[PDB]
RNA sequence: CGCCGCCAAGGUAU
RNA sequence: UCUGGUUUCUCUUCAGAUCGCAUAAAUCUUUCGCCUUUUACUAAAGAUUUCCGUGGAGAGGAACAACUCU
């Protein structure tokens, strides 16, 4: 945002260079997909075949 | 003179600041300002005495253990730098040697 | 000349021969290194450059002796000279109470000092040939040119001797001239420093008169070497001597866009810039300058730092120059920190080396140099 | 499946011209002095920082310990100080200015300093940003072999008396962009390579790893 | 760290850092800009 | 390195970083200045050969 | 040379 | 005159190369900093995986396979 404003350009919005935040929130889901995949698999196990009270 | 106690007061003052912040579950500088703290009970508030805004000193760490060097490289205290200038308590407390030199002449003139 | 000189110490004093063996292995692997040990116990290492000593300490720490090692702040080996001639004549004594050798000392010219430093004249020549060379070069007296003997440090350094200033015949019976005892005494007494345990250069010592014992086999013939030692540098230190610091000749290549930064970092560090040369080909061009070796600590690093990567510098040993100040200054107060831009920095520069392995201070001519009876 | 690509030099020169306003004019690794990865590793391990660089947490080697008599005999107000030893001297090389190193990396020194005179005009040997101190049109100070143009035509075969080429000059319209693309950055000095991904390719990569420009606030430099 | 000092743990204490320079010093030459 | 690649018909010639493997030590591959040489014995033919 | 940005179980019983 | 093959789709194990000119999270064992107990935590090291992709290799087809490298 401080490299749009160099020169006679303007202080207002228009900052539309979006790839950098896009890459890191792809890097988030890239590592979190197996994590909450396993978490939702455990959720489906706890919901559909019931819990184990005194098993493990 | 004691720099390690001036660091400890800055460490514990912001710690009780944070302890009051987590009682509101806010922990925010902008939502929960220090204007809430530094106001007297007669107008309302909590009422506390600043020693973090004293601009704690430093020295050359290579020669700090070696030799008294003097005074160089002031360090900021709290994270509040919008030029409000919250005063320190000690500038309104009469010192030791001023009290003794006043006390000697007060008892002399009293006798 | 390997001139930078750092003190080295192990963190644990127990495992000392392991770092001794590692330091000896470094000295085998690195030939221009010169290590020394002195009376104060700590080991000291003098080498050529900063990246050289960098790789030296790297291979010392992590290949040859894997123990933690403390170093000291860097300093250079500095030298001593005199700038004017003697204003007073010395006095001698020996435990036989026999001899009386009075002498003086006066400086030289720096070009022929560099010539004798660069092996131009050699002791294997004929007497009259090098006498005629010194005669036609330094317009000297004819009777005193050929009467010289063996030279100074390793017979190479400009610490020459002339015997025939005051007339040639006195005794000449058995010894009569500096042949074996006084010559070897100066060989064994020019490396161990007179004033602050640092060597001498650009000063010649001339005997005014002397006398030999009646029987050197019976009386003092081997008991006059510390006498000769004491009289030589007593006559040297009474002539108001000075210290000499080394300079590095520096060559810098730099573009024209960032050019003033090297001038600001030399003028802050007392640089005498000599040649600004625009070279053909590359737009980067050359700066040839002189800087003090004590201000050369991180020279190329800070130089590339201010010029944001564009410039580059190289340093090399230049010959000796005169420091701003005198060692014998008394009634002066020196701050421990806050280095001086003042012209009396040599007194600080010698008390901070006599606070080292050194000697004891108060070096006025009262106890060891003269006898005020 | 869009795996491997091979381009040509004018097509890539147009790409290099359209890829300005986010690409640096830096050619060599000399601007990155104390900005290298290994110098930053040294700054991470040595509990110090570059002004404009990162500030890490220290490691296992937090507290050093030397008793009073030993570091007394090592260090009093005794060393000949002229200028204070800065932290850039230690990040440059931490071996004689600093003691007890570990987890340390060792950086680069003096890449050969390319200058790269740019071109905005044709006739590629422009001879600009270049002085010349040689006295032209008259010089002789060394002896030379054959000072005698006497030999007649005997051995130069006229079928190949000529030089190697005269069918083309040493310059044309698309050779200045080629030698400008020779000293181009990493995605432009290839002519051929592999295909990356849309999250693989960094765009804000040569911006932040620089010096801090003056006239900027504190939040942009943190 | 400009020359020697700073703070290794800004997250431990209740400060942010930014050691200033002592403007009340007295010596001969200190400037580099003029 | 050029003359030893003339000598050796087994090469890993430089594509990404330089192949200065005559500077052998770890304190000279990272600085890139060279601290310790290592001489090489080779053969070279002339125009007779 | 410029830290820090907070959800929930803990209580209105089963 | 004979020799005669680039892409795309499916299994097949090996990977030691910035496997990827860049770089996510989790677990354990430790040091910390907020902390009341814990999950959410802070950020450094040590060592493991998971995960988004990639490298070369054995076959079966199809896509102009007959243009033609040889
Ligand atoms: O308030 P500042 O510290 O000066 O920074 C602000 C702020 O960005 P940050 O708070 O993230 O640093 C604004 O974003 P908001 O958080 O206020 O929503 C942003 O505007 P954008 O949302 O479009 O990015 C733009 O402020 P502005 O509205 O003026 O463009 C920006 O920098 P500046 O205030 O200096 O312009
Ligand atoms: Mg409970």
């Amino acid at each position: 945002y401080y490299r749009f404003n160099t020169g006679p350009v303007g202080k207002g919005p228009g900052c539309g260079f979006w790839a950098a935040g896009w890459r890191v929130w792809l890097f988030f889901m890239r590592g979190i997909t197996p994590l909450l995949e396993r978490w939702l698999g455990n959720l489906l196990a706890r919901q559909f075949e019931g819990r184990h009270s005194k098993g493990v | 003179n004691t720099q390690e106690l001036l660091d400890l007061l800055v460490k514990c003052e912001n710690k009780i600041q944070t302890r009051i912040k987590i009682g509101l579950n806010s922990k925010m500088p902008s939502r929960f300002p220090p204007v809430v703290f530094y106001t007297p009970k007669e107008l309302g508030g909590l009422g506390m005495l600043s020693m973090g805004h004293v601009l704690i000193p430093q020295s050359d760490l290579r020669w700090s253990k070696q030799t008294d060097v003097g005074i160089t490289h002031f360090r900021s205290g709290m994270s509040h730098e919008e030029d409000q200038l919250i005063p320190n308590l000690y500038r309104y407390i009469q010192p030791w040697e001023s009290e003794f030199i006043d006390s000697q002449r007060v008892w002399a003139e009293y006798a | 000349t390997s001139v930078i000189k750092i003190a080295v110490e192990p963190v644990n004093p127990s495992e000392l021969p392991k770092m001794l063996d590692g330091l000896r292995k470094v000295n085998k692997s690195y030939p221009s290194l010169t290590t020394k040990v002195e009376e104060s116990g700590e080991h000291v290492i003098l080498g050529t450059g900063e990246l050289y000593l960098d790789c030296v300490m790297h291979d010392l720490r992590k290949m040859y002796s894997e123990i933690d090692i403390k170093v000291a702040d860097p300093v250079v080996t500095f030298c001593e000279t005199v700038v004017e001639t003697s204003s007073l004549k010395c006095f001698a004594e020996t435990p036989n109470k026999k001899n009386k050798i009075t002498m003086i000392a006066e400086p030289l010219e720096k070009g022929l000092a560099e010539d004798i430093e660069n092996e131009v004249v050699q002791i294997t020549w004929n007497r009259k040939k090098l006498g005629e060379f010194f005669q036609t070069k330094y317009d000297w007296d004819l009777l005193a040119a050929r009467s010289i003997w063996a030279f100074g440090p390793d017979a190479t350094g400009p610490n020459i001797l002339v015997d025939d200033t005051l007339p040639s015949e006195v005794d000449k019976a058995l010894l009569g001239s500096v042949k074996d005892s006084i010559v070897q005494g100066f060989q064994w007494g020019t490396r161990e420093g007179p004033l602050c345990d640092e060597l001498i250069r650009n000063v010649k010592f001339k005997i005014l008169d002397a006398v030999v014992a009646q029987e050197p086999l019976h009386r003092g013939g081997g008991q006059i070497i510390p006498t000769a030692r004491r009289v030589v540098y007593s006559a040297f230190l009474m002539a108001t001597p000075r210290l000499m610091e080394p300079y590095y000749f520096v060559e810098v290549q730099a573009p024209a866009d960032c050019v003033s930064a090297v001038y600001t970092v030399l003028a802050r560090r007392r640089g005498h810039v000599t040649q600004d040369a625009p070279i053909p080909g590359s737009p980067l061009y050359t700066i040839k300058a002189f800087i003090p070796a004590i201000d050369s600590f991180g020279f190329e690093t800070d130089l590339r730092t201010h010029t944001q990567g564009q410039a580059f510098s190289l340093s090399v040993f230049h010959h000796w120059q005169i420091v701003p100040g005198d060692p014998l200054d008394k009634s002066i107060v020196i701050r421990p920190l806050e280095p001086q831009p003042a012209p009396h920095l040599a007194r600080e520069f010698m008390i901070k080396t006599r606070r080292r392995k050194g000697l004891s201070e108060d070096v006025s001519i009262s106890k060891f140099f003269d006898d005020p009876m | 499946t869009y795996q491997r690509w091979q381009f040509t030099l004018p097509m890539m020169s147009t790409l290099y011209r359209l890829a300005n306003q986010l690409l640096t004019d830096l050619v060599d690794d000399n601007y990155f002095y104390l900005f290298d990865l290994k110098a930053f590793f040294t700054s991470k391990a040595l509990n110090m920082a570059i002004p404009g660089g990162p500030k890490f947490e220290p490691l296992v080697r937090d507290i050093n310990l030397q008793d009073e008599d030993w570091n007394e005999f090592n260090d009093i107000n005794k060393i000949i100080i002229r200028q204070p030893i800065r932290t850039e001297y230690k990040i440059a090389f931490p071996y004689l200015y600093n003691n007890l190193p570990h987890h340390v990396h060792l950086t680069w020194y003096h890449t050969p300093n390319v200058v790269f005179i740019k071109t905005e005009d044709p006739d590629l040997p422009a001879f600009y940003f270049d002085p010349l101190i040689n006295p032209i049109s008259h010089r002789h100070s060394v002896k030379s072999q054959e000072p005698l143009p006497d030999d007649d035509e005997e051995f130069e075969l006229p079928e190949f008396v000529e030089p190697f080429l005269k069918d083309t000059p040493l310059y044309t319209d698309n050779t200045a962009n080629g030698i400008a693309l020779l000293w181009a950055p990493r995605p432009f000095n290839l002519r051929s390579g592999r295909t990356r991904r849309a999250l693989d390719i960094p765009l804000v990569k040569n911006w932040y790893r620089e010096h801090c420009p003056a006239g900027q606030p504190v939040k942009v430099r943190v | 760290m400009y020359n020697g000092i700073g703070l290794p743990t800004p997250r431990g204490s209740g400060t942010n850092g930014y050691v200033q320079r002592n403007l009340s010093l007295v010596r001969g030459r200190r400037g580099e800009r003029p | 390195d050029c003359l030893i690649e003339q000598t050796h018909p087994e090469i890993r010639k430089r594509y990404d970083q330089d192949l200065c493997y005559t500077d052998i030590l770890f304190t000279e591959q990272e600085r890139g200045v060279g601290i310790k040489s290592t001489p090489v014995t080779v053969v070279l033919p002339d125009t007779k050969g």
